């Protein structure tokens, strides 16, 4: 019943060393264990190591106990039964085989038969261990053909997810979206739906913004009349 | 499905509530001194083994300004004070036209009066004149030869306190009844009142002594860290603020007057103990404070108030503005007599934004008192014959508003201890009692015999 | 574990030592221990000792009409209603303190008590009419 | 039937709901709830609460030495003497209130009590000497 949320969207060079974090809320952080997993370009996601916020006795994976080590600070009690804490982890070495999406999850239960396995999962963090340099995405309008389904266009952006694409957050109900695409060059792109009834152009607004981290965003381009 | 319900007697659950408590103090004075005003003549003795158990994984929310342990403490001491004064000499025939003159100063500060009057003697038919002495403010003028009047005869009655009653505060434990438990907080930085993570369930509290002080608490308890700041409400300046000292400042108060017990029989047996002629010079009462040790305590307080109070405004420490001379001066009972040392000298320092000399305070003594603003009945304090010294640790401060400053900057907190209940809160900020419920139902496949 | 040692622990671990909690409460407080005895402390001692036994005997009267005169744990023949809690066998016993559970049934806790007297005692002690001597 | 509902009904119907009568009496009266507390009402409250438990515990001490620590209805191994009543099985249970029966044994009610302790407990708890371990 306790929501767990990860930091997300951190990326560095192959020979680097980055830490990820996880905000906890809605559950007592003292006894529920924290563990981590990773899905590679390979089909199978694998488990990492489980940490106990009390005592600190941990049993990490044998293949990562040499390089990866993780710690976790104490908590701040909200009430007698709800509290908010944080868990971190540091990894020393990584390669293109270590690229992919990383999750954290709340420990199953606080007892004996089984505790170490996850329970409630966060939204997750995706990490790109690609050596190519970061780049700023480019914005294009993407106008409907038979106006005489709407959205905006993104072309050529280097890594990760550009996420939310809409201005002022005016419409969250009924806004189909779309995933990314790999280019022959290797420079990703994507698009986005929005399902709103057909109406006139002068009455309503046609502006959308996208947020970025490779480079910061600023302009929320709109669509051409025709 | 196919799950049954099961009963459990001995379950650990509780609900916030408060009920009656009781005293607990071991063998203290008994024979060498007795007839104590607080421990009465007999209280339930505490066991030397301390009842303590550390609670884990629990984070119960305490409360201090809404705690009812201080309320029962406030009301217990009041009914205890009157119970120890009802069987003592009443001083009603002491309200007669007093004709006094100033004391012998070689025809040249005054503060006291060589007064007289005539009272009842052992025989109601006969009357007797006796010359005694009184203190200033204990008497105020009526309308040549000065004729005075006891200030209390204008408002309330009077009853002299018993001479063999010890007014020294001794540790009085408050222990919980059966089916209840006093939860103490073990978390050091217990800002305000919230969820204390480190809880202990103890049956008997620690050695709590009823220090009757004003503005400045003495002999209090504290357990490390920065000088703790507690307030029922930090944004409202109007509310009072309790302050705790990470380390106490050793202070000494005393009166240099060498007095003498003058017993005069009023009525059949009762005797009125008054001041005779003061032998060996006359001097003013004073309380010393370590000047170097006080400058460090006012600095540690302003440091932790800083991150609490904007850390951008100006400190303005002034004397207790307004109020009464008993509620603005450091009033306290020590050595029998009641001191009122002048506070205004301590808070003159102002510090903002980055063998040895000791500051002293002038003090006067008062014999007529009816503390905590109780206007029902007053009491006369017999002057303690001989020498007097107090020498107590100061561990707390009581600070009040700083005007209605509209935004801007510049403000602190000048000393006021308008309420007596807050004095006991400096010891009971971590304690709260709960109603243990040993009944708890839970389901589990589990049934007894079918038919029986 | 000397007293309330498992106040914050699981309901299962707290159920392993619930004897201790029961022992100390009735006995506890060391109640046993000028010429008058009419003081403010003695009157606070006596009434504090009265609720001591009158809260103990308020609870011990319930276990007696449940077949649990001298047992700390009775399994009672009353079926559990799903409306009271929807959580599975290992969902509550391996996850909640007794504190959390006390607030989760405090709404319908009285409904349970009334039904416990009927099936475990009001009917059970009657079912021997045809079985006592026959 | 909320309390004494079958005071005037048959001993059989009153025996169908005797739990209710027992529940309310120990608990009942809502006892739980100028600066002094030495008033005439408080002293009448305390002593009224003392006989509350000291009349309850006067009765509960009897059932304990009869094997009925936590049962509202024990069938006891003491034979009934004909001198106490000459009426048949269905003659009393289908005809008399408990009120009428209380005055019909009030003469020899103490004779029954003394014999109940002997055969149901004074001998029964002894009969295990040869049967406990053998
Ligand atoms: C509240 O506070 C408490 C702290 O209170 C403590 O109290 C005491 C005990 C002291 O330690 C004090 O200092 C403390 O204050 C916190 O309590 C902790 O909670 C943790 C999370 O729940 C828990 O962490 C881990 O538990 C794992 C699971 O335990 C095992 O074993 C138990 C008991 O047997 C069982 O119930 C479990 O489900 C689980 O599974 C069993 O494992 C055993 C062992 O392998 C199996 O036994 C096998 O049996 C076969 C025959 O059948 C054969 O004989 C084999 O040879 C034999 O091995 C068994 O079959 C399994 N099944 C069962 C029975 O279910 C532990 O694995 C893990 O161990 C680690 O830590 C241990 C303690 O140091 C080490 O010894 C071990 O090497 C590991 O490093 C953890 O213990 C804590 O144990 C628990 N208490 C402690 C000791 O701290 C609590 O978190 C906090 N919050 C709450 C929940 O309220
Ligand atoms: C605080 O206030 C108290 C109360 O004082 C009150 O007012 C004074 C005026 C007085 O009337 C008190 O009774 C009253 O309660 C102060 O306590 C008193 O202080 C005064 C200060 O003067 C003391 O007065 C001196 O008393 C000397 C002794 O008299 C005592 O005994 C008298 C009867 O005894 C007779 O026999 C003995 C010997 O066995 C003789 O010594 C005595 O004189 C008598 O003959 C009794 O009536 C008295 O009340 C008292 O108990 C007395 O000798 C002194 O008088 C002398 O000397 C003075 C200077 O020291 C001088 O100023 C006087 O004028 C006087 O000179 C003449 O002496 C003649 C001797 O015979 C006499 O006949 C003349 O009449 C006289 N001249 C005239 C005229 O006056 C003092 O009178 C008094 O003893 C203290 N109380 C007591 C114990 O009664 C207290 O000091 C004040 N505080 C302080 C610390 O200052
Ligand atoms: C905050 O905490 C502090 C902690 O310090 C509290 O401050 C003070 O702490 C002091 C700690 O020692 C307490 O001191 C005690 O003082 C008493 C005073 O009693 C004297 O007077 C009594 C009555 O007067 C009679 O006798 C005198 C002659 O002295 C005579 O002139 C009168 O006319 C009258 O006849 C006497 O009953 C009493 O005997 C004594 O004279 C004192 O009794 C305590 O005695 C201890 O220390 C003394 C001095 O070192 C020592 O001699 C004692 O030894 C033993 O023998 C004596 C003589 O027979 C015997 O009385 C004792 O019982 C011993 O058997 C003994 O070790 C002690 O000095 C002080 O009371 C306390 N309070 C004050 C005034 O501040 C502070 O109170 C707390 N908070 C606040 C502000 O309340
Ligand atoms: C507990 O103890 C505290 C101790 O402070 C006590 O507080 C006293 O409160 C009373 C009443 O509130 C104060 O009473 C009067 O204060 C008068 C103010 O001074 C005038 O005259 C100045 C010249 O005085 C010299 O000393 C003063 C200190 O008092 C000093 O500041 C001056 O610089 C100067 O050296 C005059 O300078 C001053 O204002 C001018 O100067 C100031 C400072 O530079 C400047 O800021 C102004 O703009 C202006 O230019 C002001 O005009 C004081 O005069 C008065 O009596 C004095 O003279 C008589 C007669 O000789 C003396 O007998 C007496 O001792 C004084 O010297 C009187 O003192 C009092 O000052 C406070 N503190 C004390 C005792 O000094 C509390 O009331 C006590 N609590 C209780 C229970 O009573
Ligand atoms: C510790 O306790 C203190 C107790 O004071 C808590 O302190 C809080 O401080 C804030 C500071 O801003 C107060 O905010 C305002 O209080 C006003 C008090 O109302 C008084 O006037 C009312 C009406 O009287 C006339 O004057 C007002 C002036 O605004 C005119 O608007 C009005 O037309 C009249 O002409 C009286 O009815 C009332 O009795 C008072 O005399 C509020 O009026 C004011 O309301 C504004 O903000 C409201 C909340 O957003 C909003 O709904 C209103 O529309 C309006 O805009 C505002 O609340 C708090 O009131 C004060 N609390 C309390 C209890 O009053 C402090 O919070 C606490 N500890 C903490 C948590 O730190
Ligand atoms: C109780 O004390 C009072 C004083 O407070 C006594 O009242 C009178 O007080 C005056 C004060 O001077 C006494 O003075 C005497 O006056 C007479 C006549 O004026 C004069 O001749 C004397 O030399 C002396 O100065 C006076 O004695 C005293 N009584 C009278 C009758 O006036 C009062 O008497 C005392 N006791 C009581 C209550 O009786
Ligand atoms: C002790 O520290 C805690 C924080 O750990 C304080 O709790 C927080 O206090 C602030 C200021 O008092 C609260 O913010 C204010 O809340 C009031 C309503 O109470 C509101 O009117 C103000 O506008 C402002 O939002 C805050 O809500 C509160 N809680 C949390 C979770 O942050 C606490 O006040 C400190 N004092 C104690 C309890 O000793
Ligand atoms: C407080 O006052 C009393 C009473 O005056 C002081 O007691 C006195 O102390 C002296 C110290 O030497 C005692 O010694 C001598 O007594 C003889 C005979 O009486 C006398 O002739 C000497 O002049 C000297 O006083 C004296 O007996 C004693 N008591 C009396 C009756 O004076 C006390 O010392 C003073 N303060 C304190 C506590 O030191
Ligand atoms: C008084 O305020 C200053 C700055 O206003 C404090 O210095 C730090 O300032 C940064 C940025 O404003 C804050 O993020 C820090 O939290 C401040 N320090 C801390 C630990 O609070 C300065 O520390 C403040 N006063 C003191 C001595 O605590
Ligand atoms: C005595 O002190 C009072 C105090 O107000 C004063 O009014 C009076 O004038 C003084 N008398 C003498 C002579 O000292
Ligand atoms: C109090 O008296 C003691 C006696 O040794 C002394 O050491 C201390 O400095 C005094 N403190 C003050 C400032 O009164
Ligand atoms: C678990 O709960 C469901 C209802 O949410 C219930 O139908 C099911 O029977 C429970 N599991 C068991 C062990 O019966």
């Amino acid at each position: 019943e306790g929501q767990l949320v990860q930091s997300g969207a951190e990326l560095k060079k192959p020979g680097a060393s980055v830490k990820i974090s996880c905000k906890t809320s809605g559950y007592r952080f003292n006894f529920y264990h924290i563990n981590w997993i990773r899905q590679t370009a390979g089909r199978g996601p694998e488990w990492m190591g489980w940490i106990s916020p009390y005592s600190g006795d941990k049993n990490l994976a044998p293949a990562f106990q040499d390089r990866v080590i993780m710690t976790t600070d104490t908590e701040v009690p909200v009430t007698s039964f709800t509290s908010t804490g944080a868990a971190y982890m540091e990894i020393r070495n990584l390669k293109f085989d270590d690229t992919g999406t990383y999750f954290c999850a709340k420990g199953l239960l606080r007892d004996g038969s089984s505790t170490w396995l996850p329970y409630l999962w966060g939204q997750g963090t995706l990490l790109t261990v690609s050596s190519a340099s970061t780049k700023g995405p480019s914005v294009f309008p993407l106008a409907p053909s038979s106006k005489s389904a709407l959205g905006c266009l993104v072309k050529d952006y280097f890594p990760e997810p550009v996420t939310v694409s809409w201005n002022s957050g005016a419409l969250t109900s009924g806004v189909h979206t779309f995933p990314a695409v790999l280019q022959s060059s290797g420079l990703y792109s994507l698009s986005s739906v929005v399902t709103v009834p057909s109406s006139s152009l002068g009455t309503q607004t046609y502006i959308c913004n996208v947020n970025h981290k490779p480079s910061n965003t600023k302009v929320d381009k709109r669509v051409e009349p025709k | 499905e196919n799950l049954w319900v099961t009963v459990y007697y001995g379950v650990p659950v509780w609900k916030d509530a408060e009920t009656t408590l009781f005293c607990a103090s071991d063998a203290k004075a008994y024979e060498t001194e007795k007839h104590n005003v607080w421990a009465t003549h007999a209280c339930v003795p505490t066991d030397p083994n301390p009842q303590e158990i550390h609670l884990e994984n629990v984070t119960e929310e305490f409360n201090m300004w809404k705690n009812n342990m201080v309320e029962q403490m406030h009301t217990d001491i009041i009914s205890l004070w009157d119970q120890s004064l009802k069987p003592c000499v009443k001083l009603t025939p002491l309200c007669v036209t007093l004709q006094c003159t100033n004391v012998t100063n070689n025809i040249t500060r005054t503060e006291l009066k060589n007064c007289s009057f005539n009272m009842t003697t052992e025989l109601r038919d006969k009357k007797q004149k006796v010359y005694s002495l009184f203190y200033r403010l204990d008497v105020v003028q009526i309308n040549s030869n000065k004729e005075y009047r006891l200030i209390n005869c204008n408002t309330s009655a009077i009853t002299q306190a018993c001479p063999k009653v010890s007014f020294e505060p001794i540790p009085i434990h408050y222990c919980a009844p059966a089916g209840f438990a006093i939860l103490k907080c073990k978390d050091k930085k217990f800002n305000g009142t919230g969820p204390c993570p480190s809880v202990s369930t103890v049956q008997c509290t620690h050695g709590i002594k009823p220090v009757v002080s004003t503005q400045l608490l003495l002999n209090g308890s504290l357990a490390e860290e920065e000088v703790m700041i507690r307030s029922e409400n930090i944004t409202n300046n109007a509310k009072n603020i309790l302050v705790q000292f990470n380390t106490p400042v050793q202070i000494n108060c005393t009166r240099p007057n060498n007095n003498t017990r003058k017993s005069i029989r009023i009525g059949p047996g009762q005797a009125f103990y008054a001041t005779g002629d003061i032998i060996g010079d006359i001097r003013q009462a004073h309380c010393n404070v370590s000047k170097a040790t006080w400058n460090e305590t006012l600095g540690k307080v302003v440091k932790q108030l800083r991150k609490h109070f904007g850390n951008n405004t100006i400190i303005r420490f002034a004397n207790s503005s307004g109020g009464d001379l008993e509620v603005t001066t450091h009033s306290f009972n020590c050595g029998g007599e009641f001191f009122y040392c002048n506070t205004s000298g301590l808070f003159n320092s102002t510090w903002i934004s980055n063998s040895n000399d000791s500051i002293t305070l002038p003090c006067r003594i008062k014999q007529i008192i009816n503390m905590w603003q109780r206007i029902g009945q007053a009491m006369y304090a017999p002057p303690i014959q001989g020498v007097i010294r107090c020498v107590s640790n100061i561990t707390g401060l009581i600070l009040t508003r700083d005007g209605g400053s509209t935004n801007s900057t510049t403000e602190t907190f000048r000393p006021g201890g308008g309420d007596m209940r807050d004095n006991w809160r400096s010891e009971l900020y971590k304690y709260k009692v709960v109603k243990i419920e040993p009944l708890g139902v839970a389901p589990t496949r589990c049934k007894r015999r079918v038919v029986g | 574990l000397g007293f309330l040692g498992a106040a914050g622990s699981t309901m299962g671990a707290a159920s392993m030592t619930l004897t201790v909690q029961a022992r100390n409460l009735l006995s506890g407080i060391v109640q046993q221990q000028h010429l008058l005895k009419l003081t403010v402390w003695g009157i606070k001692q006596l009434q504090a000792r009265v609720l001591a036994v009158e809260r103990y005997l308020r609870d011990q009267q319930l276990l007696g009409i449940w077949g649990c005169s001298g047992k700390l744990i009775c399994c009672t023949n009353v079926p559990w209603n799903s409306s009271w809690s929807n959580r599975n066998l290992s969902e509550i016993w391996d996850n909640m303190t007794w504190l959390q559970w006390d607030k989760e049934i405090s709404n319908y806790t009285q409904i349970i008590y009334g039904l416990l007297e009927e099936s475990q005692n009001q009917q059970e002690k009657n079912e021997q009419d045809l079985l006592a001597l026959d």
